[PDB]
């Protein structure tokens, strides 16, 4: 998640593997979507507790 | 006298914001001619209006160029406008446009790489000429195989036409292909990979060496084989090289101990050198029907014992064909003008015809029998005379055609290699021409090169002049590059065989040399045909390292001198030549620059050609005609007049006979790889001077191998420039 | 005396034009629908073979 944090702020880091990094994270808030909760909590995998 | 003669000849493969010649004919004057090639539109806005001045017996070509076309590719029906005060000619066609974008190309120290180091590469810029070229990119990105960008740089910008870099790596990678990928404005694409793999070093190693092909009459034979720990430490032990003839396809559900035939050699190994022995070729009884003789060994060390095995040349090669002999230089077009000179050797087995064999020369359907022999210096130089119709078909080896084709139920047939090759006649109904023997054989560079070309005029000339035209002009991969004019005070009715015809080669062509000869003549027929030559790999900038000459390790203290054009931007990859000489470099070097260039030549009608006539499309325009018949539109053949434009890549609007269409009616039918230390060794780019730069190279010691430097140097006052190789021990 | 392949001449100047024929009703046969046959130099000439 903070891998957003460090692409420009480093000034040494490699900046296109956590710009692909963000690409990952395009499916991985899509994943949070699906494991989050209706009432609004969070697990492994959501709802049904 | 004559008629008006025009044809402006026109390669439809057009070139972007870069040089495309186009040229014009026109002879026996009349009143005026002001030809105009104008793509034709509903309104004069695409249309490339090109009013080129056209005066009589002249060759000054004009290289008019366009602008980017709409899309990337286009079809637009073209049409000269033959510009007359009170004529005026129409045929279109459609103009094979092209967005063509300049080329780029990358450049890779290695493939594979260790998991840990800095992995450094290049790429580089040029356009259609061999000159650089500085450009933006919109990106360039390092691929891992997972579809993500391992590297990523953004919209840099180049320096000289090239730019270098250096990339970390981690050290836990998918042990495999790694791809580089890059995408022009446009849109063009360039690939480069590299592998990677954590591979240890083996401190013992294997190696077998047999002949590859062999035939069936042979004295003897040598096999090298030796188990060499590190390929340079000759061992002691023993070693047997073991053969066996076991099947062509065997199942073994029959179960039988497969082994057909066996023949076992053993020997102690050489402590000095790398181990040999002789093997004879009858005891095997390599026969027709007997089966495949796998070729492995066995190699057992005394001392130490760890006996490894390798099955090294195991497959081996079944000859079929035995006794196989080829062509050399069958003629690429047979003309009646000159005997033309096919040419056919013989191979066999280590690749040493008979000496003085007699072949069995028969062209037949000409009725030509003279037999030859093969010539210890000199192959056959043969000819036999046509008198005869366009069909004609030539074989040596013709004891038969078939060999006794009674059966063979697919059991197995006794095929030997005999060259037969099938050919056909320029369909000049002038049954006039010039033929042109093919130059291909050695042809170094820097100088001129007078082709040889001999002709006929049939009939005489009919009425000719004191002066016929004959010109001759390259295509070149699309386009046109030289010019050429030449005639001779035409004999009127005798017939002379030889033509003076020259050029010079430096550079800047296709890797064929698309020469191209006709007979201009002032009855509204032209005959030539084309004349492909080599184009042997010869570059602008001239360049020769040189290095402080070899000696003991701890010379840190060195030179790599290098000498070129007087200014250049250049690479020095002084590396290692164990990492070429366990892969040659197929994909790093002069003539692979040269062939990496695409588009090698778009010949003939391309697939986005849209069709184009007039007239002659109309299927059966069947009536009111002076013949007995009247036939297709097309001028189909295999070496029409207008094949002969069709072979080049060009079009015409003649009033001579050129034109067919497409669509309209036509008749038919009548695993791991060994390895030692990847420390790559210099890395930096330079400037040169005028005096030929000379860097202070550093000395790498504690590695001796061979050493080589993958140097390039690229310039927009010489352009580029390759030390292809020199040696460094 | 004459075939269809002979006078391997010039051809027609707009196409190629090779040889065949016409099924109608032809000069030589008019000899022959009147009943008999004749000698000549004007021209008969069509499909022999
Ligand atoms: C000297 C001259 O102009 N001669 C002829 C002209 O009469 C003719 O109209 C034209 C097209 O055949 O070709 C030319
Ligand atoms: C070259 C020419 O005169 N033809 C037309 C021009 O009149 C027009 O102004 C222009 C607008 O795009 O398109 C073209
Ligand atoms: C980039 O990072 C630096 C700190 O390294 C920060 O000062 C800057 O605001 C960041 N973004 C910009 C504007 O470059
Ligand atoms: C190859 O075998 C032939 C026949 O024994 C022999 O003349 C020749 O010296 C051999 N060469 C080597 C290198 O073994
Ligand atoms: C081969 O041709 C030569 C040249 O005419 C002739 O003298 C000789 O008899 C021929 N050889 C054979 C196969 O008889
Ligand atoms: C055979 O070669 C001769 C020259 O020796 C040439 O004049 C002739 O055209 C060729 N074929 C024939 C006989 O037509």
């Amino acid at each position: 998640i903070y891998v957003l944090d460090y692409l420009n702020e480093t000034q040494q880091l490699t900046p296109e593997i956590k710009s692909k990094a963000i690409g990952y994270l395009n499916t991985g808030y899509q994943r949070q979507l699906n494991y989050k909760h209706y009432d609004g909590s969070y697990s492994t995998f959501g709802e049904r507790y | 006298s004559g008629k008006p003669q025009y044809m402006v000849l026109v390669p439809s493969l057009l070139h972007t914001e870069t040089t495309e010649k186009g040229c014009v004919l026109l002879s026996y004057l009349n009143e005026t001619v002001t030809v105009s090639a104008s793509l034709e539109s509903v309104r004069g806005n695409r249309s490339l209006f090109t009013d080129l001045e056209a005066e009589n017996d002249v060759l000054h070509c004009v290289a008019f160029a366009v602008p980017k076309s709409s899309s990337n590719e286009e079809v637009m029906f073209l049409t000269v406008q033959v510009k007359g005060p009170t004529q005026e000619f129409k045929k279109r066609t459609t103009v094979m446009v092209k967005n063509e974008d300049s080329l780029v190309f990358v450049q890779t120290d290695k493939s594979i790489y260790k998991p840990g180091q800095t992995v450094k590469f290049r790429v580089v810029s040029m356009d259609e000429n061999f000159h650089p070229l500085n450009e933006l990119i919109p990106l360039v990105y390092i691929q891992d195989p997972k579809g993500n960008r391992i590297a990523q740089w953004q919209s840099f910008q180049l320096e000289g036409g090239l730019k270098q870099f250096s990339f970390p790596l981690s050290s836990e990678p998918f042990q495999g292909s790694y791809k580089v990928v890059v995408q022009k404005k446009s849109g063009g694409r360039t690939e480069h990979p590299f592998t990677v793999e954590e591979f240890v070093l083996p401190k013992f190693e294997v190696q077998v060496t047999v002949p590859k092909i062999i035939t069936i009459l042979e004295e003897e034979m040598n096999v090298s084989v030796c188990g060499l720990y590190t390929y340079g430490k000759p061992v002691p032990g023993h070693v047997t090289v073991s053969i066996c003839r076991k099947y062509s396809d065997a199942s073994d559900c029959h179960g039988e101990d497969s082994q057909a035939f066996c023949e076992k050699f053993s020997g102690q190994l050489n402590s000095h050198g790398c181990f040999y022995q002789q093997v004879k070729t009858k005891v095997f009884q390599l026969k027709r029907k007997e089966y495949e003789m796998k070729l492995h060994t066995e190699a057992q060390i005394q001392e130490e014992g760890t006996v490894v095995e390798l099955t090294g040349r195991q497959s081996s090669e079944i000859t079929r064909t035995i006794t196989k002999l080829s062509f050399v230089k069958v003629d690429s077009h047979f003309r009646q003008g000159i005997p033309f000179f096919g040419q056919v050797r013989l191979v066999d087995g280590k690749g040493v015809p008979i000496p003085n064999k007699v072949i069995f020369i028969r062209g037949n359907e000409a009725n030509y029998y003279s037999n030859a022999t093969t010539d210890e210096h000199g192959l056959v130089q043969f000819s036999i005379n046509t008198t005869n119709v366009m069909g004609t078909s030539l074989t040596v080896r013709v004891n038969y055609k078939d060999r006794s084709p009674c059966y063979g139920y697919q059991w197995v047939s006794e095929e030997h290699e005999e060259a037969h090759h099938t050919a056909y006649l320029v369909f000049s109904p002038s049954k006039s021409f010039v033929h042109l023997e093919p130059m291909s054989h050695e042809l170094p560079c820097g100088h001129t090169q007078t082709v040889q070309a001999h002709y006929i005029l049939n009939g005489g000339t009919l009425l000719g002049l004191k002066k016929l035209s004959f010109y001759y002009l390259i295509m070149a991969k699309g386009g046109i590059v030289r010019t050429g004019t030449h005639g001779l005070l035409v004999k009127q009715e005798d017939m002379k065989g030889h033509f003076s015809i020259s050029i010079p080669v430096k550079s800047d062509i296709a890797p064929v040399a698309r020469l191209l000869i006709y007979a201009v003549l002032p009855t509204g027929d032209v005959i030539g045909d084309s004349a492909k030559y080599d184009v042997e790999n010869c570059l602008a900038n001239k360049v020769d390292l040189s290095f402080s000459p070899s000696q003991s390790l701890p010379a840190s203290h060195a030179h790599l001198r290098v000498t070129a054009a007087p200014q250049s931007v250049c690479a020095l990859r002084a590396v290692d030549q164990s990492v070429l000489l366990m892969k040659p470099d197929a994909e790093l070097s002069a003539s692979s620059v040269y062939n990496l260039l695409p588009e090698k030549d778009l010949t003939g009608f391309p697939g986005p050609l849209n069709d184009q006539d007039n007239e002659d499309c109309i299927n059966r325009h069947n009536v009111y005609i002076n013949g007995i018949t009247y036939t297709p539109v097309s001028s189909t053949n295999e070496k029409d007049m207008y094949s002969f434009l069709e072979d080049m890549g060009l079009k015409a609007f003649t009033n001579s006979k050129i034109r067919k269409p497409k669509m309209c009616p036509q008749l038919q039918q009548y695993e791991t790889v060994r390895k030692y230390f990847p420390e790559t060794w210099i890395w930096d780019l330079v400037v040169v001077n005028s005096a030929g730069v000379a860097e202070v190279g550093v000395t790498v010691p504690d590695t001796i191998t061979e050493w080589k430097a993958g140097a390039f140097c690229l310039s927009e006052d010489a352009g580029l420039g390759i030390s292809s190789t020199a040696s460094l021990r």
